[PDB]
RNA sequence: AUUGUUGAUUUUGUGGGUGGUGGUGCAU
């Protein structure tokens, strides 16, 4: 055995050699030629020669352009089985539940415990507003039933596919909708209760389709919300609640 | 990226009288229209990759 | 029958043979090779010198070519191709063309006859 | 014929192009491209000898530089021999990795790959094998809508032939934007195949990878044609329905809407 | 836009289907 392998050894260095070898004359050649190339191609461009379309190859220039004139059709994918659409609906709930039941049970999703956290804790056209006064601006003038319609559309004109860094804004603008919702409640609506009433859920409703896609950046609102909220209870104790603070808690829970 | 290149060419005088800045390549196959590079040390063509001397 | 609707008609047949020459630097390689046959320049080009270039190639003595002036950009880069179709079928997403230059008219139409005709 | 001076160095070239696996080409080869007589330059440097590496390198080279018309010429003559040699005289019917690699680059010119390498290939007794392996790079790299459109158009009218089939298939499976024109001739296509005064295409026996075909483009393309179309093709899949696909086509075609 | 001069073939942002020159047996 040993022998066998001392032979195989030996041939494949053998190859080897011979492979570096081969391509050591390889380089050589190419130095040459690549020496002798000028006085080749001199003699090429010397003996250089001097100076109709397929019918079918004319068949297929005219198919471009006339596709070219077409309009275009969109595609589509194949629909799904109800039996299918059941059992994947039914597992994604199945998946979720359990989930949350982990969650519940101490999991920490960095998947973490809660017991790792409690170290050391005892030892020591339409414009997207960036703000929420922006948003007043533009909706300044406009009925209070109006709101979930401008809210809508600023969503509308700055998708993610439009152009770049609208996911930002659109972040941002999920904060500065929160604002708002709160802000709303805030102001007296006695008057129109119905038509605050219509408003107030709509804006929720955008609210939580915005928060799937962006719950980061209303999760750090949400966060500045409180610490806000907070240090305002320092000073005015219950004068600094509002009725826009219990509906904020009442968001939290929905999102 | 160099912008408006063809202009840099060309040069139109009051008259309009349109006169070659750069020389043009040799080769048939390149034919007119193909313009040489002007290097320090030698004229390159882009579409052959051949190499001409500036005063040849 | 205008001349803006006659070129329409007779830009796109040069497209379908694939004889058009698009953009600055085709247009002023097509005119020097000979190989031109019509250009087409727009008015409302920012730079001048764009405009001395092509009419100075355009009436050189030994290769005269007729030379015609188009308004807007935007739409010489229509007839041109450059732009797409919607659903809607109207034209999307179009590239403003300075200079369009003709290699060969691919099919004898009415209206080619007629171009050639007021240039004489 | 060359100068007897220039067919010593090229014939020189040609022996390294045998071997080379690679490096630096040579500077002649990479010059050739831009001679007017490549034709003849390629021939001393004897193609079919080149090694499945050159090939890659080679069509680099050439679809960059060549014209439309003269890589046209550069892929009918030598890739699409090559491509055709080597699955013809491998022992498993395979095509070499670098080669694979070769047809990719061609397609990078979409004009001068279809009618150089994919309608004459169909065109001249393509097997099924050739057709997979062709398929596969044609599923794999993009090309443009519109190119793509133009060659199903093509492919759609050619005489039924599986091997045509398949590349039909592959191009359906790609999930273009077809032009309208393009989908009407798709519902032609597969409306020639209904019994009527017709042709033997009517009787002709149809494998699956017909179904196939025709299922995705009901899968795909079931919103965007006309409901007269759709009674038609429904009129197809009850005389020439296969047993499991037909069902599943007459599903597709009935849950789209008339455009 | 981009290729290596070239001309819309690409590049960028957002979505997004795909196991496939896959093997292995079975039934003319
Ligand atoms: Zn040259």
């Amino acid at each position: 055995k040993a022998e066998v392998m001392k032979e195989v050894i030996a041939k494949s260095k053998f190859y080897k050699q011979e492979r570096q070898k081969a391509q050591g004359i390889m380089e050589d050649q190419i130095d040459n030629l690549d020496d002798n190339f000028e006085d080749v191609m001199s003699e090429l461009m010397m003996t250089q020669p001097k100076k109709p379309k397929t019918d079918l190859d004319k068949e297929y220039d005219i198919k471009v352009k006339e596709l070219q004139l077409d309009k275009r059709a969109a595609p589509s994918d194949r629909t799904k089985t109800e039996e299918e659409k059941n059992a994947e609906a039914e597992e994604k709930k199945r998946e979720l539940e359990q989930q949350r039941l982990d969650r519940m049970n101490g999991m920490i999703e960095l998947e973490r415990g809660v017991e790792d956290l409690d170290d050391g804790f005892w030892e020591n056209s339409i414009s997207c507003p960036r703000t929420h006064d922006a948003l007043l601006d533009q909706v300044k003038k406009l009925d209070l039933d109006d709101h979930p319609k401008i809210v809508k559309n600023i969503i509308k004109a700055y998708q993610p596919k439009l152009a770049e860094g609208n996911k930002e804004k659109l972040g941002k603008f999920t904060a500065v909708l929160l604002r708002h919702i709160i802000f709303l409640s805030n102001q007296n609506y006695l008057k129109n209760v119905q038509s605050f009433k219509r408003t107030q859920n709509a804006l929720i409703s955008i609210l939580k389709s915005l928060s799937e896609k962006y719950n980061r950046e209303l999760s750090e609102e949400c966060r500045d919300y409180i610490n806000e909220m907070q240090a305002r209870y320092k000073k005015n104790h219950f004068d600094a609640l509002s009725n826009g603070d219990l509906v904020f808690f009442s968001i939290i829970g929905i999102l | 990226k160099v912008k408006l290149a063809v202009l840099s060419y060309y040069k139109v005088d009051a008259e309009g009288k349109v006169t070659k800045l750069r020389r043009e390549c040799s080769n048939p196959t390149c034919g007119a229209g193909v313009f040489l590079a002007n290097h320090k040390d030698r004229l390159y063509c882009g579409k052959c990759h051949s190499v001409y001397k500036v005063n040849a | 029958v205008t001349i803006e609707d006659a070129l329409k008609v007779v830009l796109r047949t040069a497209l379908v043979h694939d004889g058009l020459a698009r953009g600055l630097r085709e247009s002023t390689k097509a005119l020097t090779r000979g190989e031109a046959l019509l250009v087409v320049l727009v008015s409302s080009v920012t730079e001048a010198n764009i405009i001395k270039l092509v009419e100075g190639l355009a009436n050189d003595p030994e290769n005269k070519v007729p030379l015609i002036k188009v308004a807007d950009a935007k739409q010489l880069g229509e007839w041109a191709g450059l732009g797409k179709i919607d659903r809607e079928g109207n034209a999307r997403k179009v590239v403003g063309a300075s200079v369009v230059v003709v290699k060969n008219w691919g099919a004898e139409t009415d209206e080619l006859s007629m171009i050639m005709e007021h240039f004489s | 014929a060359l100068p007897e001076k220039v067919i010593k160095a090229y014939t020189t070239v040609g022996s390294i192009l045998k071997t080379w696996t690679h490096g630096k080409l040579p500077k002649l080869f990479k010059v050739i491209p831009s001679l007017r007589n490549w034709q003849d330059v390629i021939y001393v440097t004897n193609p079919e000898e080149w090694s499945p590496h050159v090939v890659y390198e080679a069509t680099k080279l050439f679809v960059s530089n060549l014209t439309a018309k003269e890589s046209q010429k550069f892929i009918n003559l030598i890739l699409l021999e090559r491509f055709r040699d080597n699955i013809e005289t491998s022992e498993d019917h395979s095509l070499n990795y670098h080669i694979y690699r070769a047809v990719k680059k061609s397609l990078y010119k979409p004009s001068a790959f279809f009618k150089g390498f994919l309608f004459p290939l169909v065109e001249t007794g393509c097997n099924v094998r050739e057709a997979t392996i062709a398929g596969s790079v044609l599923a794999k790299v993009s090309v443009p809508a519109l190119h793509s459109s133009a060659a199903l158009s093509y492919l759609l009218r050619l005489p039924f032939s599986p091997p045509t089939t398949v590349f039909i298939k592959i191009l359906l499976d790609k999930k273009y934007a077809l032009p309208y024109q393009t989908v009407d001739d798709c519902v032609y296509y597969f409306m020639r195949f209904r019994i009527l005064s017709n042709g033997e295409d009517a009787t002709r026996v149809l494998p699956v990878i017909w179904h196939k075909a025709f299922l995705t483009f009901a899968q795909r393309y079931k919103n965007d044609i006309t409901q007269d179309q759709r009674d038609f093709l429904l009129e197809t899949v009850r005389q020439r329905g296969h047993k499991d696909i037909g069902p599943e086509i007459r599903r597709e075609l009935l849950a789209g809407a008339s455009r």
